[PDB]
């Protein structure tokens, strides 16, 4: 039947990364979530007129289990590399996440998107031009998202699916 | 009829329930949301006890009420006014007779005494199981000591005197089994010869047992205070979640040690022996229900440096590939088979903590602190109940001890394991991957040969235990 | 996993809490801290079937005697505990038995009679007298020691089997 895409969310902890998948998978219009519910991370969507199933792995909260990253990443066909726009360190971490994905997948051309996440009203420290330049240097799309208004969330995941489809 | 209540003007906990102050879920009621006053009323309700609500509330309340304010509110709850004499009592007194005081006696027996006892039960649980509030705020402890120490009257006296003693014991602060633990097993390394201890020289059974004791102790030491508020992810994580982080760092170090043992064994035959020994340790982890240990091995075998060692993989016996496969399958489909296995085994066990962390974090991030209803902001208590369901599950597996004997030298060996040395993480994991490339180069580069490094026998003693008289 | 709601009842000081903590933690509590109401959970395989025991540990002190209906309504099965060196606690058993029957409006409530502190030599309630009472109730009698663990698993897991066959 329909194609299933295994997507993996990676990025620094403690800066609201989990809001991206929660807002996507959520009852978009009721702010509520039970992550323990079997298939709170599967969502049927229509992208460019083609129905597919997204299976999203987001291990937010397990960042200190650094030796499990390969195990988790190996499962994925496409990756969202997420940093917080008010946390420069999380942006500087992106290079190493991308290098690790390339190594686990044994490929220099893994479908991935760079996501800059606005997780609060604290002052932005990574300008959009800096992130666009980084994404361009890697040859990947850049999407900015809000952790509160759901803006950009669909675009981030759909853009990644298009990267997979066009690989 | 129902008992009459004090006027809500003199006693705040007598206000009628309404959707402006409490919302229930669809045989005791389950609270979805409420004001802090209504939550405390139901925490100490006159009609029933709710011990799982007491635990839920005391685990999670700091997200909506400060400890000092909670104490003020339960003292206010405790101080219940008694009703005035009724008309029948008045007429008796006017005739020089003793009044029956029927309504007063009923209110004492059915409202005051149950509410007051349930307030004391909150205090008792607070001191016994959430004493960190008092360790971190000496003045809060002074207030609690003074409140308990000045409760008068004989109905509460036994519990007042007991709680006073419990507090004093907590300020200055043994296992029995159905059988004897099995005999400690030895292989090439003999007792007391710690300098020879290593992956292949200790007995694989005893490696798995001593790591299980260590990992069980680390699991059992994590308190809910390290988890609520997602504090292990925040800037002060080292202050607020030290036992959790120690537990995770042990797991990470063991995984990296397994990888290092594998890729630093450059001779192919010796490296096959190393990998086979690690899978034997995994088999004993499975037998012990040490799921943390199971996943430590699985994570090492799926790591970039080890996963790619096809020449090593080809020589592993089919039966060991099957053991590793069924261990890896526990993690597939978002840990579906792991979750079912954890819920089916007979404890003791060592759960994998990472799933709990993700579920607590996502519950706290994905639900609002308050619900807005009829212009009021109500505490979203359902969100706190969900977090406390997870912390309660964690605690349930922390109770059962392993019937295994500690070996102090083997324990110290694994406590002091430090595969990264002084190297930083990126440095070290690049080193492991470059070793992997050295010992089994990418095709079409030829496979080199390497000299043996171990002077002792590689044959495993196996993982079935022995029993002399 | 089937869930079972067990309730431990009996006179003050007979060892209800020590029995429960021995089952849950394999630890004997030497202190006598009178309970108001405590609850414990335990996953355990009994006769090859995994279940989840919810154990309510209740107050034996007489000052709490008016607060029992609420926990008797929720419980599926009851451990009725006395101490074998305390004849008054044995005489109190029938009051708990009769109250449980009234609240649950049933003559057929899962119950086990437990004679605790059997590690102590100075017995004042003979096994025969307790066994006679248990037979009159149609329930088993198990002597236990929260101190040594003697009979502790047998008492709780027999009660589970009663609930299972109810
Ligand atoms: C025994 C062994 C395994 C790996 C790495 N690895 C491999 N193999 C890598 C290939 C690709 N070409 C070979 C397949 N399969 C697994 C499995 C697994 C098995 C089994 N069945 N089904 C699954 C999902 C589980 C895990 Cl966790 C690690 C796995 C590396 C070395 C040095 C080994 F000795
Ligand atoms: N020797 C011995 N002492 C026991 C045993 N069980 C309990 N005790 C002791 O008896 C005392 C009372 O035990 P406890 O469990 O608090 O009794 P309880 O029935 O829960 N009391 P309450 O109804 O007030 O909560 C404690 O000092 C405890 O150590 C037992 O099997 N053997
Ligand atoms: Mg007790
Ligand atoms: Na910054």
């Amino acid at each position: 039947g329909m194609t299933e895409y295994k997507l993996v969310v990676v990025g620094a902890g403690g800066v609201g990364k989990s809001a991206l998948t929660i807002q996507l998978i959520q009852n978009h219009f009721v702010d509520e979530y039970d992550p323990t519910i079997e298939d709170s991370y599967r969502k049927q969507v229509v992208i460019d007129g083609e129905t597919c199933l997204l299976d999203i792995l987001d291990t937010a909260g397990q960042e200190e289990y650094s030796a499990m990253r390969d195990q988790y990443m190996r499962t994925g066909e496409g990756f969202l590399c997420v940093f917080a726009i008010n946390n420069t360190k999380s942006f500087e971490d992106i290079h190493q996440y991308r290098e690790q994905i390339k190594r686990v997948k044994d490929s220099d051309d893994v479908p991935m998107v760079l996501v800059g996440n606005k997780c609060d009203l604290a002052a932005r420290t990574v300008e959009s031009r800096q992130a666009q330049d980084l994404a361009r240097s890697y040859g990947i799309p850049y999407i900015e998202t809000s952790a509160k208004t759901r803006q950009g969330v669909e675009d981030a995941f759909y853009t990644l699916v298009r990267e997979i489809r066009q690989h | 009829g129902q008992m009459r209540l004090p006027s809500a003007d003199v006693y705040r906990f007598a206000e009628p329930d309404s959707e402006e102050n409490i919302i229930f879920e669809e045989g005791i009621p389950i609270i979805k949301a409420g004001t802090v006053i209504k939550l405390i009323e139901r925490l100490t309700y006159h009609m029933y006890a709710d011990p799982n609500f007491v635990r839920t509330f005391l685990t999670t309340y700091r997200s909506f009420c400060k400890p000092q304010e909670l104490l003020s509110l339960i003292i206010e709850r405790f101080e219940i006014p008694e009703p005035e004499p009724t008309e029948a009592d008045r007429i008796a007194i006017e005739n020089g007779d003793q009044p029956l005081s029927a309504e007063l006696k009923r209110f004492r027996k059915e409202y005051i005494q149950p509410v007051q006892l349930r307030v004391l039960n909150v205090c008792r649980h607070w001191v016994e199981h959430h004493f960190y509030d008092f360790e971190r705020d000496a003045y809060l402890l002074q207030r609690m000591e003074e409140f308990i120490g000045t409760v008068r009257g004989k109905a509460m006296k036994k519990w007042v005197e007991s709680i006073t003693k419990i507090i004093q014991r907590k300020k200055i602060a043994n296992i029995t089994f159905q059988s004897s633990p099995p005999t400690v097993e030895w292989h090439i390394s003999r007792p007391g010869h710690i300098e020879t201890f290593d992956l292949l020289t200790l007995h694989p059974i005893e490696i798995a047992r001593q790591l299980t004791l260590l990992e069980s102790d680390l699991y059992r030491a994590v308190q809910p205070s390290e988890l609520v508020g997602s504090v292990w992810t925040k800037e002060d994580k080292e202050i607020n979640s030290p036992n959790l982080l120690k537990m995770i760092r042990h797991t990470t170090n063991l995984t990296l040690w397994f990888e290092k043992c594998i890729v630093e064994t450059e001779n192919l035959e010796e490296r096959v022996a190393v990998v086979s020994r690690i899978i034997e340790i995994l088999q004993v982890f499975q037998e012990l229900n040490n799921f943390n240990g199971v996943l430590e091995v699985v994570s090492a075998m799926n790591s970039s440096p080890v996963y790619r060692l096809d020449h090593t993989f080809e020589q592993i016996p089919s039966r060991q590939k099957k053991i590793l496969e069924e261990a890896h399958e526990l993690s597939e489909d978002h840990y579906k088979k792991y979750l079912a296995k954890l819920r089916s085994i007979n404890p003791p066990c060592v759960p994998f903590f990472g799933i709990y962390l993700t579920n607590i974090l996502k519950t706290e991030e994905g639900n609002p602190e308050v619900l807005k209803r009829h212009g009021k902001e109500l505490i979203n208590f359902s969100k706190r109940r969900k977090v406390a369901e997870i912390t309660g599950e964690i605690q349930q597996y922390q109770n059962q001890p392993y019937c295994l004997r500690v070996e102090s030298d083997i324990k110290r060996f694994f406590e002091n394991l430090n595969p990264m040395g002084n190297s930083m993480e990126k440095e070290f994991t690049d080193y492991l991957f470059n070793k992997s490339l050295e010992i089994e180069p990418r095709n079409p580069k030829p496979l080199p040969r390497f000299p043996k490094k171990y002077s002792y026998p590689l044959k495993s003693p196996g993982v079935r235990p022995s029993n002399p008289r």
